[PDB]
């Protein structure tokens, strides 16, 4: 204790 | 009791950790505050013993 002291195709939705 | 006050008047007591215990569990108890509350429950077993 501290200091106690302190101051053919069809293209579907891409993408 | 982690002293750092600078006087004593200001306290009405004896510095006891008996009664600094007595003074902080009555200071609980005073807020509405069961008496199965774990604190208060060694506080109130250190009331006994003491």
């Amino acid at each position: 204790c501290p200091q106690l002291q302190q101051y053919t195709v069809r293209k579907y939705f891409p993408e | 009791s982690s002293g750092s006050l600078l006087n004593n008047a200001i306290k009405g007591g004896v510095e006891d950790e008996v009664t600094l215990s007595a003074y902080i569990t009555i200071a609980l108890l005073e807020i509405p505050l069961t008496v199965t509350h774990p604190v208060v429950r060694n506080a109130l077993f250190c009331l006994e013993s003491a």
